């Protein structure tokens, strides 16, 4: 139909819906006794105000119809209970399951392509984000349904009591799709793209708060001001521009509402006095068909006066769905997975002949890459920042996908099938992350059916039972979100307490001692010294002096291995790590 | 609701344009309401005029309010909606910039205290707080004017009949709106919690998913998210289930005033014993008068949240500013010469025009000497004078100009190159602008759209050793007599680190520089090199002086 992002938006957003087609169906029904009981409510408020009005009937011998009246008022108020109880079910059983399908597939593409973004990128994207489609589906599009069906019902009462009452509801209703396909559609994309700018000068001033002090320090406080002032005015003149536009739909709507209110009101008051004698059966015109034409013909335009209403409701599930729809479309290249197992569990030999590293987006982070690890000998990686040194631990935790030849044990690593090969893995990791509740939970990560013994021997051999009496609770001690309680230093070392925990093949360390304390540094590296002699270890460092016992170095410069050999020969070649030797020195 | 006052205030910047939007709000529901009351009442006074009243019915001028309500309604409408939202963008850019000028004069020390975060609550409360006038105010005032004007004006017919109406309106309007936000406050308070209880568990898991993933935790752990969302799912019900009441009592009540006006004004309107046409104008009356009460119930639970909103913006503007700059004037000097005393009580002398290196070890002590030397806090232990002069007597306007700041965290902004470097010096010519790029050596940043390429979000984000050099090129540009190096040259290689180095004694030849770096690169060039601890200088002098006197410059060199 129409190429616009508003419609392909749109579009998207209701082939979402038929996970709760159930709810959206009862909703529909339901909408249907709406048009019902409000046509049965005016019909006995006309045939009561008829013989109070016009016969001089004493109020109370009309106790019936008053009674049948307050039962049409009380089922409205129940459907009406109905209608939005099922409504909200709507929105929700839709949104759990999109939000099962962004968490299922930001799980299958892994931390290569978590860490692209922030943390607080995912979570509106998950919470807020999906959040921001409810009322797409508990409210907008139950009501769009209830603009068809209840203005329909309405003529196709008034018809048989009068048709040219019928006529003047009915003779409105094309005139309002016409309008919006000749300039009502076009602004409605014009608007989509101003929510689009509202949110891009919500974005020019959180930049403008994220560096106050950049800002203060040069003295530009006042030139911000009127930085804001001037993107802010910019932004309302161009949408104001487009709103004038808009909101002619909303007064189009008023304006045929009036005329046909007014219309009716005419036609039927003339009727009476004798001008007009068109539009009655021949048996004479009433004045209850007069009540029950004015009391629903603002009824025929409610519906689609409260559409205008959550017209929110639709702008912000578009711009929800606007980055939910690239993210469930943004092709993802998953690392391959096998169905291989690993035979026993003494160390593992790498083998790595040909290899590129690529990302998930397709780049290429290490290039050709040869090296030979054989079983239980730890090994170096050292190279500048951006070597490509934590794509080579990433690629062996099964994190990347590798176009080379990677081999474990001779067995090819995508073959191995990744619930059986992290089995043989423990990897402490760059920037270390505690997901579980408490202290005691972090630790036992690995496996939470360990003995008490084995969790303080491993807490003893990391060095965190010397720091548990300064925390409050001891190893039950609750480490918070993103682990505030503990230190950097001392968060480092929970991490490796829950590495040593389980026995490996293959221990991979990535800047285990970088951004510590001169003491954690000290009690991360003390237990990672003597816990990379029991199996093969790859560990990335810039701790070139201490390195001095490993059985090789990988200098890894530009996604490649520029240069390998022991530290003995390395140190004085006068290479690549002799300059990266001497730059570490500097430092003190 | 007291918390709302400050920001009330802020509406006497636009109280025509705001009061203007609630008027026409008014007019166009007096208009919906005038409208089909004057149609019912026609239809009923003509129904017993007949045939034989047609010549003295005298229906021109019910014609002519017909005319008028409906264009009234329709203009009103349109109006009501430019207004209103015109005023709610004049309101957010006030609301930003009031913020904005009250977040910065306690820019360093104020918001110290997670600062990613916090500032996407101030972003979300400003814009919490444009809500309170369309979203709360407009509607509440809206439907009082409106049931008032209805209640008064339908008292010139029978006052026991406009006050029952207006009565059971302005019940509903002041006894429905609070009861419903009581009712739901206990579950409102449980959405909260478990809101940022799934955010909690949600940012812990597709952050530590490396660390799940390889310890075979990352299903286990998706179940207790996945067990948060549907705790989170039925409080989110049991709050629909609670706004489905609010609808079906307020289609109930509007229900029974309806019942009323039937049968109140059956008996009579006025001294009327039977009423007539008039039985249809109260009637019509209260079918369309509590279209005026709508929005009203969920207005109120809105008020909630721009209330919270308030108070949490409140809490940050309204601090206490660290530092007070006198509102004197100086003429900035050419040259600077820096002299501290007792600052753990440190006392150093930087000649004019001489170069000073600080080698505190990181993490064993931070340096927050160039912090209290822009003034983000006062110095408690003692003096610090800037030519001769206290540093507090310079205006925040001359301060700045007389030192220039490299910070160890580079701010690149969203938006072009351009605009990153005249924040340095707000004119420059686009050709001295560009030989500054060269000098740095960021002449690689000038080869597509150079001085146009959008910079940050929008993309082009910089490299660390790109990075560094920019706020060097910010530094240049900003001309200052004094020059503050914070660990430059850290992070980088040694080809950069070397490149940066040289690139600082080159282009800052004639300014006073004191440099804070934990490295020992070039540090011969910088003359009377300072080596403290935990802010204590344990000696100081020359390349040269260290070396010979074997202090612990000495032993630093010798790798110990
Ligand atoms: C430009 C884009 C846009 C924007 C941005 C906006 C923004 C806004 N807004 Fe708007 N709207 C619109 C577009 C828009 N808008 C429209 C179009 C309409 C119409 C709809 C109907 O029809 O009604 C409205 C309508 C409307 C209204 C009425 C309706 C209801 O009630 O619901 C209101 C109240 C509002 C508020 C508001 C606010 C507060 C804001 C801030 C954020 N809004
Ligand atoms: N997931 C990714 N997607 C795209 N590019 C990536 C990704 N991870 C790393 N890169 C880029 O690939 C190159 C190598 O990065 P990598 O993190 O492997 O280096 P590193 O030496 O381990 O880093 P550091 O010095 O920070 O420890 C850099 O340009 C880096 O920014
Ligand atoms: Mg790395």
């Amino acid at each position: 139909m129409n190429k616009s992002r508003q419609k392909e938006l749109t579009r998207w957003l209701k082939q979402q819906s038929v996970i709760s087609q159930r709810w959206l169906n009862i909703s529909r029904l339901l909408g249907f006794v709406s048009g019902i009981l409000i046509i049965a409510q005016a019909w006995f408020m006309a045939r009561i105000l008829q013989h109070m009005i016009m016969e001089n009937i004493p109020r109370e011998a009309l106790l019936l119809p008053f009674t049948l009246l307050v039962l049409t008022f009380v089922l409205r108020a129940w459907v009406v209970w109905l209608r939005e109880r099922v409504g909200y079910h709507a929105g929700q059983h839709i949104r759990f399951a999109i939000r099962r399908q962004v968490l299922d597939r930001l799980q299958q593409a892994g931390p290569a392509w978590i860490q692209g973004k922030p943390a607080g990128s995912w979570a509106t994207l998950v919470l807020e984000q999906i959040d921001d489609m409810h009322d797409y589906y508990a409210r907008y599009l139950p009501q769009m349904a209830l603009a068809v069906s209840v203005p329909l019902l309405i003529v196709v009462a008034i018809f048989p009591s009068n048709w040219a009452a019928a006529l003047i509801l009915l003779g409105t209703a094309p005139l309002i799709p016409l309008f919006m396909a000749l300039v009502g559609m076009g602004a409605a994309d014009a608007n989509r793209r101003n929510f689009l700018a509202l949110a891009r000068l919500s974005g020019h001033f959180l930049d403008r708060l994220r560096g106050m002090e950049t800002l203060r320090i040069f003295g530009r406080g006042e030139a911000e001001i009127e930085s804001i002032r001037s993107a802010s005015e910019d932004f309302r003149q161009r949408t104001m521009e487009v709103l004038r536009l808009a909101f002619l739909s909303s007064g189009i709507l008023e304006f045929f509402t009036s005329l046909s209110i007014a219309l009716v009101a005419v036609y039927f008051g003339f009727s009476y006095l004798g001008e007009l004698d068109f539009g009655h059966y021949d048996t004479g015109v009433t004045l209850a068909a007069g009540f029950l034409a004015l009391i629903l013909a603002p009824e025929f335009f409610q519906p689609l006066r409260d559409l205008g209403t959550f017209y929110h409701a639709k702008a912000q599930a578009v711009g929800a769905a606007d980055s939910l729809k690239t993210f469930m479309e943004t092709p993802l290249a998953h690392p391959q997975r096998g169905e291989a197992e690993l035979a026993s569990t003494d160390p593992v030999t790498i083998e790595a002949e040909e290899l590129f590293i690529t990302s998930p987006e397709g780049k290429t982070l290490a290039g050709p890459l040869n090296f030979t690890l054989p079983a239980g000998q730890r090994a170096v990686l050292v190279g500048r920042s951006g070597s490509g040194k934590s794509s080579l631990l990433n690629a062996l935790s099964g994190f990347l996908s590798y176009q080379g030849s990677l081999r474990i044990n001779g067995i090819e690593l995508r073959d191995l099938s990744p619930e059986s090969w992290r089995k043989h893995l423990s990897w402490v990791g760059q920037n270390p992350q505690l997901p579980a509740a408490t202290l005691r939970d972090n630790v036992l990560l690995a496996r939470p059916d360990a003995s008490e013994q084995e969790l303080q021997a491993a807490l003893d051999n990391a060095w965190v039972s010397e720091f548990l009496p300064l925390l409050p609770q001891g190893v039950d001690t609750p480490v918070g979100d993103q682990a505030a309680r503990l230190s950097v230093g001392q968060a480092q070392r929970v991490a490796v307490a829950r590495a040593l925990l389980n026995p490996c093949s293959l221990l991979l360390l990535d800047e285990p001692a970088a951004s510590l304390d001169a003491h954690s540094e000290q009690r991360v590296m003390e237990a990672l010294n003597a816990a990379s002699l029991r199996q093969t270890t790859l560990m990335v460092t810039h701790q070139l002096e201490d390195l001095a016992d490993w059985d090789v170095i990988w200098v890894m410069q530009d996604g490649r291995i520029i240069e390998q050999g022991r530290y003995a020969e390395l140190s004085v070649a006068g290479g690549p790590f002799a300059t990266l030797l001497a730059h570490r020195q500097e430092e003190i | 609701m007291r918390a709302l006052l400050p920001y009330l205030a802020l509406y006497k910047r636009h109280k025509w344009m705001l009061s203007l939007g609630i008027v026409l709000a008014i007019v166009t529901l007096l208009a919906s309401i005038g409208l089909l009351t004057l149609s019912g009442w026609f239809l009923s006074a003509s129904a017993v005029a007949g045939v034989a009243g047609l010549y003295s019915f005298n229906y021109m001028l019910p014609a002519a309010g017909v005319r008028g309500a409906a264009i009234t309604r329709t203009a009103g409408r349109y109006f009501e909606r430019l207004v209103s939202h015109d005023a709610t963008f004049r309101v957010l850019q006030h609301l930003r910039i009031y913020t904005f000028s009250k977040l910065l004069p306690l820019s360093p020390a104020g918001l110290a205290r997670r600062q990613g975060e916090l500032l996407n609550r101030v972003v979300a409360d400003v814009d919490t707080l444009d809500h309170l006038y369309l979203r709360v105010i407009s509607p509440l005032v809206g439907a009082f004017v409106v049931i008032m004007v209805v209640t008064i004006g339908l008292s010139f017919l029978d006052f026991t009949l406009a006050f029952t109406l207006g009565g059971i309106m302005l019940l509903t309007l002041f006894l429905m709106p609070p009861l419903f936000y009581r009712a739901g406050k206990s579950t409102g308070q449980n959405l909260t919690h478990l809101r940022g209880q799934y955010r909690q568990q949600l940012t812990a898991w597709l952050q530590g998913q490396a660390e799940l993933t390889i310890f075979g935790a990352s299903d286990r752990y998706r179940t207790q998210l996945e067990n948060t969302e549907i705790q989170w799912l039925e409080a989110q019900r049991r709050q629909s289930e609670l706004t489905a009441l609010s609808q079906a009592i307020m289609l109930l009540i509007g229900a029974l005033a309806v019942i009323l006006m039937l049968w109140m004004a059956s008996g009579g309107v006025g001294g009327n014993a039977q009423p007539g046409a008039l039985i249809a104008l109260f009637v019509f009356c209260a079918l369309a008068a509590f279209e005026a009460l709508a929005p009203v119930t969920g207005a109120f639970q809105h008020l909630g949240q721009v209330i919270a909103s308030a108070v949490r913006i409140s809490d940050l503007t309204d601090q206490k500013p660290e530092v007070t700059f006198p509102d004197t004037q100086t003429r900035v000097a050419d040259r600077v010469s820096l002299t501290l005393r007792d600052v753990k009580g440190i006392s150093l002398q930087v000649n004019a025009g001489e170069h000073i290196a600080i080698l505190g070890r990181t993490g064993c002590g931070k340096s927050t000497l160039l912090q209290q030397l822009t003034r983000a806090w006062d110095p408690q232990q003692g003096e610090i004078l800037l030519n001769d002069s206290p540093i507090a007597s310079l205006n925040e306007a001359a301060l700045r100009q007389t030192i220039s700041v490299v910070p160890q965290r580079v701010h690149l902004f969203s938006a072009t190159l351009r605009d990153n470097l005249l924040l340095a010096s707000p004119g420059s010519s686009d050709e001295a602008l560009s030989e500054i790029l060269r000098r740095v050596g960021l002449e690689k940043l000038l080869e597509d759209a150079g001085l146009n390429s959008w910079l940050g979000e929008g993309g082009r984000q910089l490299s660390g050793g790109e990075l560094r050099r920019l706020a060097i090129a910010r530094a240049l540009l900003h001309d200052a007599p004094l020059v503050l190096l914070d660990e430059p040259t850290e992070g980088l290689d040694a080809t950069t680190e070397s490149q940066i180095l040289e690139l600082l004694a080159e282009m800052m030849r004639e300014k006073t520089v004191l440099m804070v770096t934990h490295r020992l690169r070039g540090l011969s060039r910088f003359q009377q090199i300072i080596v403290m601890d935990n802010g204590q200088i344990i000696e100081q002098g020359t390349h040269a002086e260290l070396l010979a006197r074997q202090g612990r410059y000495y032993q630093f060199k010798q790798g110990l």
